[PDB]
């Protein structure tokens, strides 16, 4: 069970499926007649559909008013070669929004993947947020960060009923706020005895959240996105994990949870940048060093893994490359221990594995010497016994 | 925030964030009205109003071959 | 072999390779002189290149007629400060198509990934489809769905040959229509005996198609896209599979084909939405229930897997999360049986596997038993016998 | 459509679709003519036609450094 | 380890991290005052930030001049219904650039993924390139290929400080040019003995480069892009590999480097297009042929894998499909040998494996055979001896 | 270029390319000035200058709630 492949497609598939399931209801002729009867005297009205879902209906009448009163009063004898020059310039300002919606639906085949400023302007994005069905403290947060609510929507085309384009816009509701999170990053950890290596690497990386006592795990980091401290996640792309899945960060070797690792026998050298530093893994054939921006080279690292605080350096170099660190304030720590890979004999290490629990590598090795010593005892008792 | 360097497994953990989770969708329905641009004609030749009028009429006539999630047969 | 990764890149790589191998012929000086001699009289002519392929040549002359006739006669004394205001506004309408081609080819490095209304308009898209080299039944399908033919093209820049931009547009030919298809979905299938588990999961999920007597399999779901019943597949991203591969849907257990699975030892709880329902796996730690839009919670599910018809519910909940079912109309059937996972002993289950045929999980268990019996027979026969 | 729930393996199969498969490509070659905008010059100072003319000339000049597949360096 | 997954995310995450880390310095009120005090008389000056980095500062004053001189004198009585029509057609030509920047930072929530022609025009892209800190050989190459330098930037918003939008643009520096490269492609290699198969596939496919004596390996092919001969790679997405890793192209079996393979027990039939040809794997069920654009079919291929030069054919067919070979001039060579998978026995071939070295598929076969041979001697000496 | 068909392993290797590698970033800082559009008002009714001016003022007022970092919750 590779948790990174079970996910990867759930968040997008479950968002289109929930949007086409309600366009199938407004598309009728019973609803469209009922919607446009709420908007005959006002420019906005809240209506309830037939399947119980409530929506917000809003009307646009800038181009219809111009055509009805101004234009259809100078084009009398079918003569449009008039010398006014103000109607012909005003007409090209009013229909600028109409022609920009028609281009977005006609090129995206009826479903656009984002809400441009022509579908939903900024004055109408703050009237939708003020109506959403959620508490008062969530509304206030959304109103000052509207650019992150527009960023996760889409549009769908309903039809052309007479002479009026109808369409709908789906917006997210951020109903749960201020609940703890954290992030885990990893790099290979190798050993060596007389030229043989025994590698190891963690595989439970990504974001974790709490929510009223149940932990969730978002494996594909295209789901989440930070702005400062806050993290903007999508609850349809996570996988519930047990409560004691946080014992992998305290005693990995000797828990009862199945911590997931990937093993090997050939070293890899890499830099894995973390939010407040970087992890540098330097091995046999590679040379590394760190430096600053004003001066330059400061010192050179040793073989193995090491932690480079972002208050020590500004660049980290792997044999020819330069990675710029991130300048974020915080406080670091170091937790002592003896690396797990120091416990393996480099000979008699199992073959390459891919997302197996750490209990099975220890069981695989032990099951092997169980039989060799079983055979050695039966061997003597036959001839000598 | 606060970052720990877990030495035993060669990894790190950064705590101190806060969450903002999506829990549903809200729907807005628009009705963009165009008027009676299908009855107005031009009979002088080229001009600015005629070009704009042709553009608007053609946009309406084009938006009727697009279907969100159904095909057109017969 | 992991069939989902052998693919994943063939569809887009095989389209650009064929696009650039034909631009390399029109870019000669021998072919451009031949194309521009076809359009000296008309505005469209079907011409054959020098390597046998046939193209369609079309010319755009709206701007050149303004500059030739209307413009370079109001500018005689090199004076452009006239009191006209009709040329100053007309000339800003004629060069809006020209200035929007130059913007798209200059930010995309010369190869745009989609056809806009500025490259190929809508009256020149229904003149291409009327000419394609296919039968009359296929043309009628494309002429009514022109928005789904534009969606899969691109443009490539040939040059600026004097004072005229030349480019090219590649359009798809949907030459095979109305052939059977189907889709497969899956979720984990766990078991238990006094606290230990024995999971299992299918790994052949995606779209299959007949085609004149040959099944194909599209493993990455970015390749196919439904509109109602029809599904718009790409034939360069699929892998031919044997005709017996549909036997996996009748008895996965005792068959002869190699059915692909992935095993485990720790439960996963999830919801996998299918086109006419949902599949809900509830296990040792999660609480599941279903409900409807109007009345709320309806009932609470049991432990294990179960199938939820979309005529019975509207939303499904996994411990905190609400998924919205789809309201397509169809049929449903349930095919009884005893799950495969009930046939395994939770102890003496093989370690975690990734895309192995189910034929080998039974062979792995049976090999290990035979050695124990073989070794045991010796122990009794060296002393007692 | 028609959907079966296969219990034995906990999966499900939906039948009843129809296929629309791509089998080739078709090429349309355009020719977006512009005219003689290299022999038009202005001398009266700022105006509107001058701005539009300069925009058109600059576009033609900058389109000659873009290549589909070849490096212009040479 | 699986090298294709350790990568896949490094290139984009390192680019954004190094961009926000330097907007955090330009956003101070101490640095914004220093920038705007360099542009008090000129329109471009080179300024050093507070942490030792150098930037280039440039100012845009086309709209401020119109509002200060021309627009304010006409509107003196608050009567802006003047009958001029030149102050109302001009004022819509001057704020097209301002109203397009506000449109791109407001839909992308402050970070845009590419440089448009509104953030940085083309005359200001040849002034940054003339200033970059690199040698004159590299600067000249970047000026005839400016469209490939705009393609890999992005922009970030600093703020609105009074009445002046401030933003910044990141551009790449191509500091190393003309250093050798190559590319590797693969296809399955199967064999039969009385109906049983023994597959095999390579897993080190992608781009490799040299750099002053050190080889790098770019596993994900969304990173590198060819234009002619040159390859545009990103140095932050590669993995330093040993110099012996070019012995897998000379001797794959008897070498001592760990060459990665994936195995199986069922054939696959596919076509893998290479730069100057194609590799066609035709097995037990599929029928293949090659053709031309003029003279139709040419011949029918045999079973096993074969190499098709792009001077013999233009199309290759797999049972119903057509693939277009690339038309590029070069040289073709054939290196004789006997395939590796003809040395295996289809019985006692190990189960499916995913990215394991080829030294271990030979050990797995040897270890299991040693126990069988050992076990038959012990039985004899019990009684026969 | 030059392509070898490696028969033993069933693969191919193509040699003869040249590399163009990125090694750093360069930062350009802009400053797009707008003037004093906040001090100009309109007291007639619908016209063209009024529409343009209202667009410009609204764009300034809108851009001040967009952040590339540090959510404005305060
Ligand atoms: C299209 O035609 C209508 C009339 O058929 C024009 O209506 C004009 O509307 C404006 C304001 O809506 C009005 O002019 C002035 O309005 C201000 C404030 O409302 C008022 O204080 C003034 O006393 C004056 O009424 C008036 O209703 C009308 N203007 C007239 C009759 O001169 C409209 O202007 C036309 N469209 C365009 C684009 O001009
Ligand atoms: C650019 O080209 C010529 C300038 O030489 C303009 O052609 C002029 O426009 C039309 C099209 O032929 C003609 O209008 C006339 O209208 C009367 C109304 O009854 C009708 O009877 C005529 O049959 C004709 O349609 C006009 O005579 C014609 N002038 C000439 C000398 O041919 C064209 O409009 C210009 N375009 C611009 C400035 O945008
Ligand atoms: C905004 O207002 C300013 C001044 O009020 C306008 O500048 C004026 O336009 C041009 C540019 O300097 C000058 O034109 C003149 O043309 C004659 C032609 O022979 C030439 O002899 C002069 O040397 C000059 O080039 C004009 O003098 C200039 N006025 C001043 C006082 O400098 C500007 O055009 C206005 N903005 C727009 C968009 O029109
Ligand atoms: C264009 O004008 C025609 C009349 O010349 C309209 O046709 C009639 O419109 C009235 C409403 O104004 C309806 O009650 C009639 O049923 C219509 N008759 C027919 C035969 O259609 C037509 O609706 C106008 N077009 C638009 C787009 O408004
Ligand atoms: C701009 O004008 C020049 C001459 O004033 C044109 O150059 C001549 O073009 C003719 C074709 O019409 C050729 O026969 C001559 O040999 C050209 N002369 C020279 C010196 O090259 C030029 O073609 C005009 N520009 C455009 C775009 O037509
Ligand atoms: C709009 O005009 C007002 C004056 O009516 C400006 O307010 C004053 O601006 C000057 C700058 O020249 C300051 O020295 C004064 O302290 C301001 N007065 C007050 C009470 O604040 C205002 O700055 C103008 N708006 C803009 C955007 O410049
Ligand atoms: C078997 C064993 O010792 N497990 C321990 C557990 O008791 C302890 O609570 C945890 C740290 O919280 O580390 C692990
Ligand atoms: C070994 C075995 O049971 N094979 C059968 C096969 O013969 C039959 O056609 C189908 C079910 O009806 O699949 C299964
Ligand atoms: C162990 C062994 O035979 N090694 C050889 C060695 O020459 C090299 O690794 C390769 C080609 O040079 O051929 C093989």
């Amino acid at each position: 069970f590779v948790l990174g492949a079970i996910a990867l497609g759930r968040a997008t598939a479950a968002a289109v499926t929930a949007g086409v399931a309600i366009a199938k209801t407004i598309r009728l002729e019973s609803e469209v007649t009922a919607i446009k009867n709420a908007l005959k005297t006002t420019n906005e009205a809240v209506s309830t559909l037939g399947n119980g879902v409530r929506v917000l209906a809003t009307a646009v009448r800038e181009l219809k008013d111009f055509v009805s009163k101004n234009l259809t009063r100078a084009i009398n004898k079918n003569k449009c070669d008039i010398d006014d020059l103000k109607m012909a310039v005003s007409f090209s300002q009013f229909n600028r929004r109409f022609l920009n919606v028609v281009r977005q639906f006609s090129e995206n085949a009826g479903i656009t993947p984002a809400i441009s400023l022509d579908l939903m302007t900024d004055a109408e994005l703050a009237r939708a947020i003020s109506n959403m069905p959620t508490s008062a403290g969530q509304i206030k947060l959304m109103l000052e960060n509207r650019a992150m609510v527009r960023r996760k929507g889409f549009g769908i085309l309903i039809g052309v009923y007479g002479s009026s384009v109808i369409y709908m816009v789906q917006l997210p509701i951020f109903g749960v706020i201020d609940t703890p999170c954290w992030i885990v990053k990893a790099a290979p950890s190798c050993s060596e005895k007389k030229g043989n290596y025994a590698c190891l690497l963690r595989e439970d990386q990504g974001w974790y959240c709490q929510n009223a006592g149940s932990t969730v795990y978002y494996p594909n980091e295209k789901d989440c996105e930070t702005r400062g401290d806050h993290v903007f996640c999508d609850t349809a792309a996570g996988i519930n994990v047990a409560e004691q899945s946080k014992e992998c960060n305290i005693n990995i070797s000797t828990t009862n949870y199945p911590c997931k690792v990937s093993t090997g026998r050939n070293p890899i050298s890499m830099v894995a940048l973390s939010p407040l530093g970087a992890l540098v893994a330097c091995y046999k054939g590679v040379s590394c060093s760190i430096g600053s921006n004003r001066v330059g080279i400061i010192k050179q690292l040793n073989k193995g893994c090491s932690y480079i605080t972002n208050q020590d350096a500004d660049t980290v170099t792997i044999d020819n490359t330069v990675y710029q660190l991130s300048k974020v304030e915080g406080e670091q720590h170091v937790i002592k221990g003896r690396p797990v890979s120091s416990s393996f004999d480099p000979i008699k290490f199992p073959p390459d594995q891919f997302n197996v629990a750490l209990d099975q590598v220890f069981e695989n090795i032990e099951n092997s010497q169980a039989w060799v010593r079983k055979f050695d005892e039966i061997l003597s008792s036959i001839e000598k016994g | 925030l606060k970052e720990s360097y877990l030495e035993e497994s060669c990894s790190t953990i950064t705590e101190g964030y806060l969450s903002v989770l999506r829990t549903g969708w809200y729907t807005n329905v628009f009705t963009l009205e165009v008027g009676d641009v299908e009855n107005l004609t031009c009979s002088d030749g080229p001009s600015l109003i005629k070009t704009e009028l042709d553009l608007t009429k053609s946009a309406l006539r084009e938006l009727k071959t697009v279907s969100a999630d159904q095909l057109a047969r017969e």
